[PDB]
């Protein structure tokens, strides 16, 4: 599924992020933008033959299962094939274990560069939250 | 993470060192583990870099086909087997770790040259020394 900017802000404000970890909901928003431009069934195949799937573009080898790379580690223990379902519930709560874990969003290079410092509120501006 | 190397030393150029890094404090990562060196007045450089979970390594040009990194990711450990060693490679040499577990796919290599950029924990550095 291909969200709307504003669709997403309000699933993902149901979903309790906004606020998360000391990031409000524009910084999740903006992450999505530039890791998957709102597309759930986002994926993106790496060198070491892990794949970083959803519309926060989480990695097999850390985060979730995928089975093609046997010993790599599953830390929200869920199927990789649960990011790309257009309900988003699964890449919420992966991206809660993710941004908690000691390194904030920094975790996503992607937000640190495009999004981190900007007035990230725009991204929810306009929409019925 | 605390960082502590062994190895190096003088050898005569063509000559060859192994240097070894274990990392301690760590429950989850380091997501990466690398190698840099600082030659006598100048500013540190990278030399090699490896992603703990899948092994995808990355090179200086400057030691490319001569220095190989590798590791043993379930204990923290990573290696530098410097072969056909130079004069020009005489500099204290430096373990290095990100601790950060990126969301999405990240290439340690790119803090090679960016001033060890994400590179948030340091060994003391080793010297090593080539004749």
């Amino acid at each position: 599924k291909v969200f709307g900017r504003c669709e997403l802000a309000a699933a993902m404000k149901r979903h309790g992020l906004d606020n998360y970890r000391g990031y409000s909901l524009g910084n999740w928003v903006c992450a999505a933008k530039f890791e998957s431009n709102f597309n759930t069934q986002a994926t993106n195949r790496n060198t070491d033959g892990s794949t970083d799937y959803g519309i926060l573009q989480i990695n097999s080898r850390w985060w979730c299962n995928d089975g093609r790379t046997p010993g790599s580690r599953n830390l929200c223990n869920i199927p990789c094939s649960a990011l790309l379902s257009s309900d988003i519930t699964a890449s919420v709560n992966c991206a809660k274990k993710i941004v908690s874990d000691g390194n904030g969003m920094n975790a996503w290079v992607a937000w640190r560069n495009r999004c981190k410092g900007t007035d990230v509120q725009a991204w929810i501006r306009g929409c019925r939250l | 993470v605390q960082l502590q190397a062994s190895g190096g030393g003088s050898v005569q150029a063509g000559g060859s060192l192994r240097l070894s890094c274990a990392a301690s404090g760590y429950t989850i990562g380091p997501y990466c583990m690398g190698w840099f060196r600082q030659a006598p007045g100048k500013e540190r450089e990278g030399v090699a870099a490896i992603n703990s979970g899948g092994g995808s390594t990355y090179y200086a040009d400057s030691v490319k086909g001569r220095f190989t990194i590798s590791q043993d990711n379930a204990k923290n450990t990573v290696y530098l087997l410097m072969n056909s060693l130079e004069p020009e490679d005489t500099a204290i040499y430096y373990c290095a770790a990100d601790s950060t577990i990126y969301a999405s796919y990240y290439e340690c290599g790119h803090g090679l040259s960016t001033g060890g950029y994400g590179y948030d924990s340091w060994g003391q550095g080793t010297q090593v020394t080539v004749s």
